[PDB]
């Protein structure tokens, strides 16, 4: 009589559970994604008190991850995965490949949609990395499972309006640092200002592997760079 | 729900969770298997935003080992899991057995996983169905069609997805038995795109053969 | 829940399998001391399919056959278990099983969800099985409630009541091979829509003479047609 | 909406499946042990079994006993009994096998009332529906006699009734002082309170038993050349 | 080792060496252990395996000791104290104890190597001597306990000198010169004698040195 | 348990027209030395069946504990004298705990006697039993007396009399020699008491100091322990 | 039995946590302040009761403290992990458990609780303050398993106007004296016996005397 | 459903442990711990929660030899937790080889009340408790615990009905008393007239139950009955 | 509210599922049970469910001295049957005895009684009657909520009140009955409920007499004797 029944179908072939972590996730934070020819961006935007990244994490040398929804299930998610690509390591002795560090993560995203009587990860996940076989990916993962992949998305508050930018903006011949002023402008442009304040962003990037987490002087140089266009 | 019984008869005798299994995989999109004297063709609908999915990363016409290729119309993570546990059996039997699975084995064996999810404790049906294309042990080429309660049948030509109904009726009345690999394939497409929006981005088509399975260049779907 | 009574003392899950076995296609079993006959209809439903794809009489041995009703993905899950008791008992013993052994080996797996001592709901299946053991031919019947039934001769499906009472009139228990597959056949043609043909039917016998399964092909279709009021 | 599972705690702090047990136990036949001069006398009167006029004559019985020296005795479902006897006897064995002596009384007690506290802990179990008497009678320790509730309370009388009408016996078990009576003397006055608490089913709806000097203070149930003379008096 | 238990009227006299192992490990170990304020026990063996077992059998003492309190109310260097207990109300029977180390001996004897000598005092059977031996056999005896390798050497003495009702004063001479003679002929025991005795209101727990002088 | 370490000698047990006459010597051993001799080696387990055990004594007490269990939770669930369980009952019991440790290759290091009388027909001491406190013999059939022998692998067996140990030597061929039916207290006295002379003579581990049991119509009576004389 | 007592809500949120976010806004202040050569957590709380005994702020380790803002009980459970976590971690690396990794780890059995099935979330938020080879740190731990890093915070009733007054009077040049007189303000803007602190040499606890120094 | 299960409500309480608190203070029986320099006492009521024996009903249980505790709740519950801080007592003494004080004993048992109160498929129990010994300081205990899992030290506290206003009586008397034996016998009468006090009655030796924990002998007792009436005759003057 | 679980209480202190499933039992065969001083006779109508139907089995051998009869729900009787089967099999391995009758059928209402107490199962829903010769003919009767009585005469089932009547106005004959007149008793009584030789099943077991049923040649002159 206290069991919710987290793992049934509804009426209409659709998960209630999953329904809303996605309604959660869409309820939280915006962080984009880009492919460049040097190598992928994650834009991210974030008290005075408060001292230390809680959108982009690092899971290998050569994979990261932008985060949307629950930060708790982010950071365990998160820790799940860098587990699985130093066992991937471990196994194999190579490095594993984006594709399917993201499946093993989804997976389990799934198995509690199908298994037990616990609830979904309400996270969503932009992972971005590179690999030999597949260069530069990105790849977007919602709670049920599922996963897309893309040369430029966008996951959390407003990322329909990020999502036009990022499609009328995106081109497939730009530079790091011209990926980078875009990534700007949509993270401008999904807060609804003219001008994005450099204590409200999360920029980070890799490159062939070596991964940069832009501080806050670099991202006003960013800033400086994108307002003289 | 670790133990808690999910699927249960209604007051009517029917198994509501298969109903709403069966209501996932009508949500998905359209796949199309036609059967021909020693291949088959199957052409799924892909739908993708320009620009900026990669359109490689989706892949709903799966080859699970050497000699089988499946298709499915459903939830994707769903499918994607039923589809890793079918190549570890396909696997498994080439291990044990010594010989690769034969088409109908594989079938029946995802058709006995998916009454499983139906008839255990604590766990949710698979809201996916699929369509397995392979060879016999006596190589004759078969398609199987799996639907979420677990019950299959071998077909000559089926449409599984979103308006499946339109497609089945269509292909009733133009599978002219054995066909040449390029009308087979015409016949694979015209059938499908019945449904779907007439545009090279809303298919992909795969051949299967003796020697393996090949998915036909685009400028052919042209 | 599952393991509820009624106030009448009945369970409610088996009384609502009872309605399940009421579909598909019919089938009908007679018994005589020649041999026991299952013939099935199938209703074909499309021109696409592979028509013997879909089997309704199935070997659970050498020696025993059955015709099945209701959920046919539950029924194949009962003989498949019902094949691999009866292999298991001929490995034991080196001798073929008795009908009704199987028939309640078949019995106990279906009330498996009670956990009075595994399944998690009955399994809303009829089962029709026929074969021939030291006792001679015999043929039972099997439904959800798991009680099991002898018959002299019996019909399920869809038209169960229709085929029973025609069994009723034209059953009598001086009756020779020939006239069982005649009056077998008579009640199928009387209840099935689909008019009788070479393809619309399945016959299979286990005879006394030799107590092996035997599935009809066309031509003994055609001969029974041939030989039909 | 507190009264469903044994698990929740009722705003006024009460279990309600306890009380509704506690109903189960005022329902169901009556049951009593008394402590005597010489000895304990345990009696079990089957009052609802007047209408089954079938069963095999003084076949049903309520008291048992643990190590041939305790008699145990309820009132409740027998199922639930038995399963809490099989416990006490099950507590002895165990108690025998790591010292070597007898289980003293009161452990046992405790023991058994944990193990039935144990089962109004959690809400995927059904708390047992039975009062249970264990009594003992020794030379140089006279009677001890202890009521567990269902609740896992236990306590220690000179006198105890359990089930339908116990308030009745209670008043007349009362009226006199038994410590200086002998057991003999006590089977009439028991009688005599069941008769006026029928004539005819005495001998066959009564189950009595002591421990006592006269049995070397071991379990026994009681002859009948003792009983009847008894009950004809009481009559 | 030489472990010694003796019974005279109005209580039992628990005696043992102190030496541990050619080499000496310990010359001054403690064998006699006190298992409650009127239940002691000597052991002998593998030292290990004793130890582990009297810390074993304290704690499930303890637990029983515990257990045993009813609801309500009721009513030469010597070292001696009282029983807390007055009555033997809750103090655990020296047969349970016995009995339950010889469970535990038994259960594990495919390598427990343990001999031990209860001595104790409860109302019931008054004092009460035990022995365990190797494999778990429990023996009550009513004169007279030895165990270790130095006891066997007294047997016929000690068999020749105890009597049925010795006198405190007598039984402890009897004991301190079993013990005495037992480190004079055994190389495996030795130092000062550890001697409690159990009666039925007090221990005491005497330590003596010693020197074994003989004409012979 | 490797090995035996404190042993008990042979026990003899015998049908005489009153019933079961078991005796053993009341010692123990270590090794050669002759540690304990004031043991108790027969063991009553109810009313109507005693045991007797030769080798290890740890064994042999463990045994005893089981059977006492036994005993008990049989008189608890008994409610008529037929209830009982009877000496055959018990020897099968002791037969299965064997084969069930040979099937272990953790036996006990023990010859087992299983001695009593299988019917209630010959008295009512059943209907009131008494497990604290203590006419003439009644004559019993040989059929009713059961003697069983069990040894460390399993074997078990029944017979109108039984040795163990050394016994199976010397006790057995006299009592092959001239045990006849229907003896008379006295003839089985002197009989047991010949084959325990001849024992304490050739056994080194057995002793004088005797206990003798019978399992009579009236119960289970021990014998006061004696000397042999001479 | 094992299901999820914690459900998404309709609109994507986790009542049972935001329930639990209530009860810890209900309950008594705590803080923390973050200076430039130390760390400080403070803490506000009848003639009977012990103070000894109720001690809110604790000790990780010799150079980590913790205190809470809610559920004692709950409290007390997660001190007994988290020292259980550290030790863990001492016995694989032979190193004091860094501050930022005991608070991933503490964050990761919080968060588990908002999931596993049969089990409702921590009752409490906490601040742990901790000095490593990296410098002071200062973190927060919500009921939803999340950890916030912070240079100074309040996590009690009334929190809000107490962060206001953090902000306004915080610098991170700062003394661990000027921070801990910024404290006691913010404590008695939101209420010497009423006054825990504990400062980062390994976490000490403030006497009651030192405390009262400080009132001055 | 929220106040059902051992969950948060909306406003943030686990109403369950109100309800177990409410059940505890449902039985009517009061007890007192009172501490002294060198000694601690409790007292009870030793009543239940005609031909009933009344030495048998008590409150008051011994831990371990020198540990004591008044459990006051549903029988039941009282005798499951005193069995429970048995098996702690003798684990702690058994794992680290001394005899555990009533501190850490307390502490152990709420850290156990804590998965009663956190873990939704058990019930609470309606048990409160004074624990009471001799610290290794030769210093008295007195701690105090109650269905939610909060454990205290106190100087003086109370288990019972009345609370906040048998506050203010231990706050008198303890304020007018601010040789061990003469120790040990001023806290037996403040702890005697203390439950005189509360109970707003006056008290008769065969109904209360009087234990104490002393340097001088540190083992939990009970005092006699002679005793007690000896202290009431004393403190009626 | 208070049916939903097998482990709730009414405030009547009624289990309620344990009621229905011995409510079950009201709607099987009737079947009856009788006993003289050395023997007993179980009579049970057979059920049939149509005329191409072979009657359903009603009484069932546990061992050589041991027979049972059942009421109510068939799979859950076959579970307890097997049980028994198995329980007296493994006595008379272990030792070399048949096993105590009373033993048997307090393992059984153990068996029955433990269904009850948890939520995850159900009650028995079946009664069953239990004949054998264990140094005396005795009858026993099981129930749902784990209670056993043992009987002079029984008798449960659809419309066992006629059957009831009967036996309650003959009781005092079965004792001093022979078995021929016990057989035709159980038989009247039987009858009193509504027989051919395929809709009755007969069974005796007594002193040096093996459960056994009676034979049809055996079964058709009694009934001719009861016409």
């Amino acid at each position: 009589r206290y069991d919710s029944r987290t793992t049934t179908f509804s009426p209409e072939g659709r998960l209630y559970q999953v329904e809303y972590a996605l309604e959660a996730i869409n309820n939280a934070s915006i962080t984009i994604g880009l492919i460049t020819k040097d190598g992928v961006i994650l834009g991210a935007d974030k008290s005075k008190l408060i001292d230390n990244y809680e959108k982009i994490y690092k899971i290998d040398k050569h994979i990261f991850c932008g985060v949307a929804g629950l930060n708790a299930d982010a950071n365990i998610l998160i820790n799940q995965s860098r587990l699985y690509a130093q066992r991937y390591l471990y196994n194999y002795n190579e490095v594993q490949p984006v594709s399917q560090l993201v499946v093993q993560i989804c997976d389990i995203k799934q198995s509690y949609t199908q298994y037990g009587g616990l609830r979904p990860y309400g996270v969503s996940f932009l992972i971005g990395g590179y690999d030999t076989k597949d260069g530069y990916q990105l790849y977007h993962t919602d709670p049920s499972g599922n996963y897309s992949g893309w040369f430029a998305t966008a996951i959390g508050t407003n990322n329909l309006t990020a999502s036009s930018v990022l499609k009328q903006e995106w081109k497939n011949d730009m530079t790091l640092e011209e990926g980078l002023l875009l990534a700007l402008k949509t993270l401008a442009k999904s807060t609804d200002t003219e001008i994005p304040k450099s204590e409200k962003i999360e920029l980070a990037y890799l490159t062939n592997v070596y991964q940069k987490y832009l501080t806050e002087k670099e991202i006003e140089e960013l800033i400086k760079l994108y307002t003289q266009k | 729900s670790y133990d808690r019984a999910i699927t249960v008869f209604s007051p009517d005798g029917h198994l509501l969770q298969v109903e709403h299994a069966l209501e996932a995989v009508k949500k998905g999109g359209c796949a199309v298997a036609i059967k021909s004297s020693n291949f088959a063709v199957l052409a799924v609908e892909k739908k993708n935003i320009p620009k900026l999915q990669n359109p490689k990363t989706t892949e709903k016409l799966i080859k699970l080992d050497e000699h089988n290729c499946l298709a499915f119309a459903g939830l994707n993570a769903d499918a994607r899991v039923l589809v890793n546990k079918t190549r570890l059996e396909c696997q498994r039997y080439y291990l044990n057995m010594d010989e690769p699975a034969p088409v109908d084995y594989i079938a029946k064996y995802v058709a006995k996983v998916q009454q499983k999810f139906t008839h255990r404790g604590g766990v949710r049906p698979f809201g996916i169905a699929t369509l397995i294309a392979g060879f016999k042990n006596n190589k004759e080429i078969c398609i199987y069609q799996t639907e979420p309660s677990g019950i299959y049948a071998a077909w000559k030509a089926q449409a599984i997805g979103k308006n499946a109904k339109i497609v089945q009726e269509f292909l009733e009345k133009n599978y002219q038995e054995n066909m040449e690999q390029k009308d087979c394939i015409f016949l694979a497409l015209k059938a499908i795109f019945e449904v779907v929006e007439l545009s090279s981005k809303n298919v992909e088509v795969a051949l299967l053969t003796e020697k393996d399975l090949t998915f036909i260049e685009e400028q052919e779907i042209n | 829940g599952v393991n509820t009574f009624s106030p009448e003392g009945r369970l409610f899950q088996v009384e609502y399998a009872l309605g399940a076995i009421k579909l598909g296609s019919t089938a009908v079993g007679i018994c005589v001391n020649d041999g026991v006959i299952l013939a099935s209809e199938r209703r074909i439903s499309s021109t696409l399919i592979e028509k013997d794809s879909v089997e309704k009489l199935l070997s659970i041995d050498d020696h025993i056959g059955c015709a099945m009703s209701g959920l046919m993905a539950d029924a194949r899950t009962l003989i498949d278990y019902a094949r691999v008791e009866c292999n298991h008992y001929k490995f034991i013993y080196n001798e073929n099983i008795n009908i009704k052994s199987c028939v309640e080996l078949i019995s106990e797996l279906a009330l498996d969800f009670s956990n009075l001592s595994i399944m998690s709901r009955p399994f809303g299946v009829a089962l029709l099985i026929g074969g021939v053991d030291k006792n001679g031919p015999c043929l039972w019947y099997t439904e959800p409630s798991g009680t099991n039934t002898r018959f002299s001769a019996a019909s399920i499906g869809s038209a169960q009541e229709g085929a029973e009472l025609l069994l009723q009139e034209n059953y009598k228990k001086d009756m020779t091979f020939e006239q069982a597959e005649i009056l077998a056949l008579t009640v199928l043609r009387q209840v099935m829509e689909d008019k009788l043909s070479t393809s619309n039917v399945e016959i299979c016998a286990i005879k006394k003479s030799d107590q092996t399964f035997y599935k009809y092909n066309t031509d003994d279709i055609s001969r029974i047609i041939d030989v039909l009021p | 909406g507190y009264d469903l599972s044994v698990s929740t705690f009722s705003p006024d702090g009460r279990l309600y499946q306890v009380e509704y047990i506690y109903k189960s136990i005022n329902n169901n036949n009556t049951a009593l042990c008394l402590e005597c001069k010489d000895g304990i006398i345990c009696c079990c009167i089957n009052s609802n079994m007047d209408k089954n006029k079938m069963i095999k004559k003084n076949s049903y019985n309520r008291i048992y006993h643990v190590n041939n020296n305790i008699i145990i005795t309820y009132s409740g479902f027998d199922g639930d009994a038995r399963n809490i006897i099989d416990r006490a006897r099950s507590e002895a064995n165990t108690y025998y096998y790591n010292f070597h002596t007898n289980i003293p009384l009161h452990i046992l007690v405790n023991r058994i009332s944990l193990y039935i506290h144990a089962y109004t802990l959690y809400w995927h179990m059904r708390p047992f529906a039975a009062s249970i008497i264990i009594s003992s009678f020794n030379e140089k320790d006279k009677g001890d006699i202890y009521c567990i509730e269902p609740n896992g309370a236990c306590y220690k009388y000179s006198g105890i009734v359990i089930g339908k009408n116990k308030e009745m016996f209670k008043t007349e078990i009362e009226k006199k002082d038994y410590k200086d009576i002998n057991v003999r003397d006590a089977i009439e006055d028991i009688y005599k309170f069941i008769l006026t608490s029928n004539k005819n089913n005495l001998q066959n709806l009564v189950n009595f038993s002591w421990i006592c000097k006269e049995s070397s203070y071991e379990f026994q149930n009681i002859h009948e050349e003792i009983l009847t003379p008894a009950l004809n008096k009481a009559v | 080792t030489t472990i010694i238990g003796i019974i005279y009227d109005n209580g039992v006299m628990l005696a043992c060496d102190s030496r541990t192992s050619t080499f000496i490990s310990n010359k001054c170990s403690r064998k006699i252990n006190r298992i409650n304020e009127n239940l002691y026990v000597c052991r002998s063996g593998a030292s290990a395996h004793s130890q582990k077992i009297i810390e074993i059998i304290k704690h499930y003492c303890v637990s029983m000791k515990n257990e045993n309190r009813k609801k309500g109310r009721f009513h030469v260097t010597k070292n001696k104290y009282f029983y807390e207990d007055k009555f033997n109300d809750y103090n655990p029977l020296v047969e349970n104890v016995a009995h339950i180390t010889k469970k535990i001996i038994y259960t594990n004897n495919n390598f427990l190597s343990c001999a031990l000598i209860f001595g104790g005092y409860d109302k019931i059977k008054k004092q009460q001597l035990y022995a365990v031996n190797l494999n778990g056999s429990i023996i009550e005896k009513h004169d007279f306990a030895v165990s270790g390798s130095g006891s066997i050497y007294i047997q016929s003495y000690l068999q020749d000198k105890y009597k049925k009702f010795m006198t405190k004063k007598e039984c402890f001479n009897l004991i301190l010169n079993c013990v005495k003679y037992a480190m004079h002929n055994d190389n495996s025991s030795g130092g000062l004698i550890r001697i409690v005795n159990i009666t039925k209101s007090f221990v005491e727990e005497f330590t003596v040195v010693n020197t074994q002088m003989n004409f012979q | 348990t490797l090995g035996p370490v404190v042993t008990g000698t042979s026990v003899i047990a015998i049908k005489y027209k009153h019933g079961i006459m078991i005796a053993a010597d009341r010692k123990a051993s270590y090794g050669s030395y002759a540690k304990f001799q004031n043991v108790e080696r027969i063991f009553k387990i109810n009313n109507k069946t005693v045991m007797g055990f030769s080798g290890e004594l740890a064994d042999a007490q463990y045994l005893h504990e089981l059977l006492t269990r036994k005993n008990i939770n049989n008189l608890s669930e008994k409610k008529r004298k037929e209830d009982m369980y009877t000496p055959q009952h018990y020897h099968s019991y002791v037969s299965r705990v064997f084969y069930v440790r040979k099937n272990r290759i953790d036996p006990l290091f023990n010859n087992i006697i299983i001695a009593g009388i299988n019917s209630q027909k010959y008295d009512n001491n059943d209907d009131n039993v008494l497990l604290y406190t203590n006419e003439e013999y009644k004559e019993i059939h040989k059929d009713d007396l059961y003697i069983g022998f069990v040894d460390m692998h399993g074997t078990n067996f029944c017979d109108d009399y039984i040795t163990t140990g050394y016994a199976r030597y010397f006790a057995l061929t006299l009592l092959r020699d001239h045990y006849k039916d229907n003896m008379t207290e006295e003839e089985a006295r002197i009989l047991i008491n010949e084959c325990l002379r001849i024992l304490y003579f050739r056994d080194a581990t057995s002793s004088n100091f005797i206990q003798i049991v019978k399992v009579t119509s009236k119960g289970v009576e021990y014998e006061e322990p004696y000397i042999l004389p001479c | 039995y094992s299901f999820s007592l914690t459900t998404f809500s309709p609109t994507g949120k986790l009542v049972q946590i935001e329930y639990a976010l209530n009860r810890v806004s209900s309950s008594s202040p705590a803080l923390g302040i973050r200076a430039k050569n130390g760390v400080i957590i403070a803490t506000e709380k009848n003639e009977l009761i012990e103070e000894n005994s109720i001690f809110k702020i604790q000790q990780i380790s010799e150079h980590i403290g913790i205190v809470y803002a809610g559920m004692p009980g709950d409290f007390r459970v997660l001190l007994k992990r988290a020292r259980k976590e550290a030790i863990r971690y001492s016995l694989q690396y032979g190193s004091e458990i860094l501050v930022k990794e005991l608070v991933k780890i503490i964050a990761s059995i919080v968060q588990e609780f908002t999931q596993t099935g049969g089990v409702r979330p921590f009752g409490l938020s906490l601040l742990i303050c901790g000095v490593d080879v990296y410098g002071y740190h200062l973190y927060q731990i919500d009921p939803s398993g999340c950890y916030f890093n912070w240079m100074a915070t309040c996590v009690g009733k009334d929190y809000q106007n107490n962060m206001s007054f953090l902000e306004k009077r915080y610098n991170k040049d700062i003394e661990i004296e000027d921070a801990i007189h910024t404290a006691i303000l913010t404590l008695k803007e939101s209420y010497e016996k009423n006054i825990e602190i504990g400062v980062a040499k390994p976490f000490k606890i403030l006497t009651q005397n030192e405390i009262k120094d400080y009132l001055i | 459903y929220d106040r059902h299960l051992t969950i948060f409500s909306p406003d943030g309480n686990l109403y369950q442990i109100e309800y177990a608190i409410k059940a505890v203070k449902n039985t009517n029986i009061t007890s007192v711990g009172v501490k002294g320099e060198n000694c601690a006492v409790i007292i009870s009521q030793k009543k239940m929660a005609k031909l009933l024996d009344y030495n048998n009903i008590t409150n008051i249980y011994n831990i371990t030899d020198e540990i004591g505790c008044s459990m006051v709740g549903m029988p039941g519950d009282c005798l499951s937790m005193v069995y429970k801080a048995r098996s702690e007592a003798s684990e702690f003494l058994y794992s680290n080889g001394y005899n555990v004080n009533a501190e850490t004993l307390c502490r152990n048992i709420c850290d156990k009340i804590q998965v009663y109160t956190q873990h939704a498929y058990m019930r609470l129990h309606a048990c409160s408790g004074m624990i009471i010994g001799i610290d290794e300081n030769n210093k008295p205990e007195l701690f105090k615990f109650d269905p939610s899992g909060f454990c205290a030290g106190y100087r003086a506290c109370v288990i019972g009905n009345k609370e906040q206003e048998s506050i203010s009586v231990l706050e008198r008397l303890l304020e007018k008393r601010k040789t061990i034996d003469e120790d040990i016998r001023n806290t037996t009468i403040l702890a005697i007239e203390a439950l005189q006090t509360i109970l707003a009655f006056d008290l008769k030796a065969s109904e209360i139950e009087v234990a104490i924990v002393s340097t001088k002998n540190r083992n939990f007792t009970q005092i006699s009955e002679k005793e007690i009436d000896n202290y009431l005759t004393y403190i009626a003057e | 509210l208070y049916d939903t679980d097998n482990i709730i209480y009414s405030p009547e202190g009624r289990l309620y599922q344990v009621e229905y499933a011995s409510e079950a039992i009201k709607q099987g065969t009737c079947a009856v049970a009788i006993k003289s001083k050395d023997y007993v006779v179980v009579s049970g109508l057979k059920k049939c469910i149509s005329k191409l139907s072979f009657p359903q089995e009603k009484i069932f051998k546990i061992d050589d001295y041991i027979g049972i009869s059942m009421s109510g729900i068939t799979s859950d009787a076959k579970v307890l049957t097997k049980f028994m089967q198995n329980e007296c099999l493994s006595h008379k391995f272990l030792y070399n005895e048949n096993i105590n009758i009373e033993s048997l059928v307090r393992s059984v209402a153990d068996k029955y009684q433990k269904n009850t107490q948890k939520s995850s199962k159900r009650a028995f829903g079946v009664g069953l009657m239990i004949a054998a010769y264990h140094n005396e003919p005795c009858i026993f009767e099981t129930r749902p909520n784990g209670s056993y009585f043992e009987y002079d005469a029984l008798s449960f089932g659809a419309r066992s009140h006629a059957s009831k009547t009967y036996l309650e106005k003959n009781l005092h004959l079965f004792e001093e009955c022979s078995l021929e007149e016990l057989i035709l008793h159980c038989l009247k009584a039987l009858k009193c409920s509504l027989l051919t030789i395929s809709n009755t099943a007969l069974a005796v077991v007594g002193k040096n007499h093996p459960w056994q049923e009676i034979s049809s040649l055996q079964l058709e002159e009694y009934l001719s004797k009861v016409k």
